[PDB]
RNA sequence: GAACUUGAGUGCAGAAGAGGAGAGUGGAAUUCCACGUGUAGCGGUGAAAUGCGUAGAGAUGUGGAGGAACACCAGUGGCGAAGGCGACUCUCUGGUCUGUAACUGACGCUGAGGAGCGAAAGCGUGGGGAGCGAACAGGAUUAGAUACCCUGGUAGUCCACGCCGUAAACGAUGAGUGCUAAGUGUUAGGGGGUUUCCGCCCCUUAGUGCUGCAGCUAACGCAUUAAGCACUCCGCCUGGGGAGUACGGUCGCAAGACUGAAACUCAAAGGAAUUGACGGGGGCCCGCACAAGCGGUGGAGCAUGUGGUUUAAUUCGAAGCAACGCG
């Protein structure tokens, strides 16, 4: 079998981030990245403009809030479903990172997913968030279950 | 290996030498087997033997 | 005080450790069911870890640094908790690996599946 | 009737052995007890709970009591007819093996019936009770759980004597003897060729393992420790069930043991081995099989097909995957 790997498309029109692209591919509903792009867009516009910083900063910013160290496995040996802490390797720190800003911000509820993902970005950016319910669950679930590595 | 008994020709072990004794008795105060201390079976026997009347005389240990 | 003997007792369930004095006088006691696990997790060597460091917490008050530790008991968290008794301020000069052997004695209570 | 010494045994000399019986002693540990340390748990499980615990437990130090088995030696090692026998010491005592040459000179073997031994459980009497532990109680799992799991715990396990006299009491292989390739460990001897030795080699016993030739066998396998080739003696079998039953008898405190059918019933029961299939057996591998994801179905409305039911007919065909927007 053996790992296999995959790509993605390098820049952004504004915003020129391999990452960011990476989102518009996440969140693509039905296959329309016209829309996810413009949301997108918008809501970068938002985060520039509500904060008066670059929102390139921010969203790594919340990135770096959400992206979770340690999964924890599961390790089911006899009737015990242990659960095994595992050391996540960065790309799925990312992906996982985008999953929960995407899941989050259209689970919060605003009128529009321009203003969710630009409030979840916020609200990631100083930390306490909505993603970071699942990042700090996940710590928690892999400091008690420490003992087992 | 070899044996120590065959080699210097002597025979009942005369549980008296207690320092003989202390070189088959292991470190933690245990018999050591056959296979290490290389003797033959009859002397094995004796030194077993010996090794139990002079724990019962304190010329050996049992735990240390 | 300042030299004492840590009594390691690791058996299948529990990991308690006492810190006594020596001529067998307790400073402080912690057990792997006193840090709070009170399942299955009892047995990993972790809590066994982070008994010998409540232990160690507790033996640092009127006190003591050089302890001399004693493992008991068949079980698991042996090394964890020699190597977490260093960890935690204190200095593990020798280890008596003395759990109770007894050469015939009592018969034990039946295997368990028949 | 007379001789002989090989078979058998005595004599002398060693050697090894948990061979047995009686008495005495030891060291861990388990439990219990008292005191010091000290505080909130302990214990247990797949998960928990009953239990133990602030009235001070579990841990820990010292001391004491009591019972039972004797770690390491320990080994397809030893001994015994078998059961069996593992600390040590003494008292008495059984057998074996080795070297012969001193003796006897066939004195030998087997053995129905008889006599004895005879694991464990059980029985009687008196003690004993630490651990374990039927029965029994509570908690769990479970549809049920008179079970497995956990916490307790009676008889018993222990000792003295008496009874029972049974086991997959097994090497599933009666005892004796002779003959019939080897290799190799090992247990206890003996002897040789150099070395006083150490040690190597060789040879020979008696015991004990494995692999193996002829031979045997249905095959697996056995093969000088035979299941080979022979002789002696004993026990036992003559299809499965009924049935180790019933009756009678002997023994037994009892439980039961031994001896042991018939009516009736079946055309099989069975052994060893092959090919498959299966495993809540092991290994390796692979598939959107699992995981990692994305979207759904199951909820609502309708389309469509199928089951039931109503029918005059609701035409017939498909029915787990592999029928059901199928012909």
């Amino acid at each position: 079998k053996g790992p296999v790997a995959k790509r993605d498309v390098l820049p952004d029109p504004i915003y020129n981030s391999k990452l960011v692209s990476r989102l518009i591919n996440k969140m693509m509903i039905d296959g329309k990245k016209g829309k996810s792009q413009t949301i997108l867009y918008k809501s970068f516009d938002i985060i520039k403009e509500r904060t008066g910083n670059d929102a390139m900063e921010v969203f790594e910013q919340a990135l770096k809030n959400i992206m979770p160290v340690l999964e924890v496995k599961a390790r089911r040996v006899g009737g015990a479903n242990y659960q095994v802490p595992v050391e996540v390797r960065p790309e799925r720190r990312t992906t996982l990172g985008l999953r929960w800003l995407v899941n989050y911000a259209r689970l919060r509820g605003e009128k529009t997913m321009e203003e969710r993902l630009a409030n979840e970005i916020l609200d990631a950016a100083n930390n306490t968030g909505a993603a970071v319910k699942k990042r700090e669950d996940t710590h928690k679930m892999a400091e008690a279950n420490k003992a087992f590595a | 290996k070899v044996c120590y008994f065959t080699s210097n020709g002597i025979t009942h072990i005369d549980y008296k030498d207690v320092d003989l004794l202390k070189k088959f008795v292991s470190e933690r105060g245990k018999i050591l087997p056959r296979r290490v201390t290389g003797t033959n079976a009859k002397y094995q026997r004796k030194l077993t033997a010996a090794i139990k009347r002079a724990r019962q005389m304190a010329l050996l240990p049992y735990v240390s | 005080i300042e030299s004492g003997i840590a009594h390691i007792r690791s058996t299948f369930n529990n990991t308690i450790v006492t810190i006594t004095d020596t001529h067998g006088n307790a400073i402080s006691w912690s057990s792997a069911g006193a840090l709070g696990f009170r399942g299955s997790r009892k047995s990993t060597p972790f809590a066994a870890q982070m008994a010998a460091e409540t232990a160690a917490k507790g033996s640092i008050e009127h006190g003591l640094k050089t302890l001399e530790v004693t493992v008991k008991g068949p079980g698991s968290g042996r090394e964890a908790a020699i190597r977490a008794l260093q960890a935690a301020g204190l200095e593990v000069t020798a280890i008596r690996d003395v759990t109770p052997v007894p050469h015939n004695g009592c018969r034990p209570p039946k295997r368990r599946r028949v």
